[PDB]
């Protein structure tokens, strides 16, 4: 009563009360945007310079993954197609048409085409496609549904506890090697039983080894 | 007085709910 | 400042080379001379390059081995 009138009282206790509410809030909004789809590129459908459609090449037309990405059972790493493959069929397909004129301006000149990532890993990361897909897991439970993408977008942050929830687990999300094909197939209802025998089967070593550091990072 | 130690109440279980879910089944 | 990291294009070939598998090194099979002589070496091309020098068993001169010369070449 000195200095001070009197609401101060509920105000000093209301300002301690909302100091605490907007620390937390701070702790919130930090954590949000390091997990959400703007900052990791999730959903997010990344336009190409040739706009390619998978849902047209894949759905419509038929062509299988190999046709174009021929070293993913091979090598750690998934060819992405030189223009000589979009060549074999726009050659005659479509010809003289804008959609196609990057594909037919190289192929005539050595310039290649600077399609962006939509994938991408740390380069301290080291992915390999060939022992992934040899040990039945395919490419729906990791890229989704691409047969069905007009434009490709990444279906999940490539987090490190993301590989970690399939190594430490693996019964769950093993397929009976029909990884290529089969984007229709989806996990059994008996998914566990089915798991632990696939996993027995093909060898896949327990959670000890696959989540070592070296596994991954080098 | 009681009422207030219910709302501090409210307000801590809340704010747990609410980080929970960020750090757990967010993603 | 955002998107955690930037576009990172990525450049195919316009024709594929016709033994290479794309994220599988290949060893070529060549000499390296030191004062004239040669010496057989093993070297590893990644995707066309060479990265890595490595003796050629089956060259007398180098059983598997190299010096340090052919290692920095
Ligand atoms: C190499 C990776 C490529 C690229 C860059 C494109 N294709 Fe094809 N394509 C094929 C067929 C039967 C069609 C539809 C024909 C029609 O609509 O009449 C297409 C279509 C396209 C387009 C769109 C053209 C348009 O809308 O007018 C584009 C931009 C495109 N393609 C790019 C057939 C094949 C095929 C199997 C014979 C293969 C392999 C490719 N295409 C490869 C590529
Ligand atoms: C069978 C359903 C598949 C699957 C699972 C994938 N592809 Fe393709 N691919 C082709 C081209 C020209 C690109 C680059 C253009 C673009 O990304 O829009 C790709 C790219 C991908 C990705 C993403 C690459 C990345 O960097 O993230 C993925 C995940 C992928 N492919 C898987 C060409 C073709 C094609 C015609 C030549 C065919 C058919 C397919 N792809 C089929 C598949
Ligand atoms: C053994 C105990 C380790 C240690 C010490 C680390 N890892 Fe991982 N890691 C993996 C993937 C796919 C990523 C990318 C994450 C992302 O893009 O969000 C990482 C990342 C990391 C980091 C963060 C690096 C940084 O922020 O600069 C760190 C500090 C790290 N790793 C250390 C993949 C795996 C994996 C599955 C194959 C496992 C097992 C490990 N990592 C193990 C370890
Ligand atoms: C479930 C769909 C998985 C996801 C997600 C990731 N990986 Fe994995 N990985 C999976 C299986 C079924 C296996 C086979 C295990 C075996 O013992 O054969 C693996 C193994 C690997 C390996 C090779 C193992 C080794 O000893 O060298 C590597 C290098 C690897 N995994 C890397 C990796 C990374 C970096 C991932 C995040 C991008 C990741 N895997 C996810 C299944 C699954
Ligand atoms: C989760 C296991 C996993 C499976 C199985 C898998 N992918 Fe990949 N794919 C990834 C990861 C992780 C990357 C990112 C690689 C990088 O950033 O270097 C990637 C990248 C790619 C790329 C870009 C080129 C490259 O080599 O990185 C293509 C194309 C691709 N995937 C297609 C495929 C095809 C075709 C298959 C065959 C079914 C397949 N994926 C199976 C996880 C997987």
């Amino acid at each position: 009563a000195q200095i001070f009138p009197r609401n101060a009282n509920l105000l000093s206790r209301l300002s301690i009360f909302a100091l605490v509410l907007l620390v937390v809030e701070g702790i919130l909004i930090l954590g949000v945007y390091f997990r959400s789809n703007y900052f990791r590129q999730v959903n997010v459908a990344i336009e190409q310079p040739v706009a390619f459609s998978h849902q047209l090449h894949v759905n419509v037309v038929g062509i299988d993954c190999r046709y174009c990405h021929t070293s993913v059972d091979q090598s750690y790493f998934a060819n992405i197609p030189a223009t000589e493959t979009c060549m074999t069929c726009h050659s005659q397909i479509k010809t003289y048409s804008p959609l196609l004129e990057k594909v037919r301006e190289s192929y005539a000149t050595g310039k290649p085409i600077e399609w962006v990532k939509v994938y991408d890993l740390p380069n301290f990361v080291y992915f390999n496609h060939s022992i992934h897909v040899n040990k039945g897991i395919g490419c729906s439970t990791c890229h989704g549904q691409v047969n069905n993408m007009p434009v490709v977008w990444q279906q999940q942050a490539l987090y490190m506890g993301w590989c970690l929830n399939c190594h430490r687990n693996p019964e769950l999300y093993v397929r009976p090697r029909e990884e290529v094909y089969n984007m229709d197939y989806v996990p059994p209802s008996n998914q566990l039983e089915i798991g632990r025998q696939l996993v027995a089967e093909y060898g896949i070593m327990p959670p000890d080894q696959l989540t070592n550091c070296y596994v991954c990072h080098r | 007085v009681k009422p207030v130690f219910l709302a501090v109440t409210l307000t801590g279980m809340v704010a747990f709910l609410l980080m929970v879910w960020l750090f757990a089944f967010y993603w | 400042a955002c998107t955690y990291q930037p576009r990172q294009y990525i450049a195919p070939f316009d024709r594929q080379p016709e033994g290479r598998v794309p994220g599988i090194p290949q060893y070529f099979a060549s000499t390296l001379t030191l004062g004239g002589y040669g010496t057989g070496v093993l070297v590893r091309s990644n995707e066309g390059r060479p990265t890595k020098v490595e003796g050629n068993p089956r060259h007398p001169a180098s059983l598997g081995g190299t010096d340090l010369f052919a290692q920095a070449e």
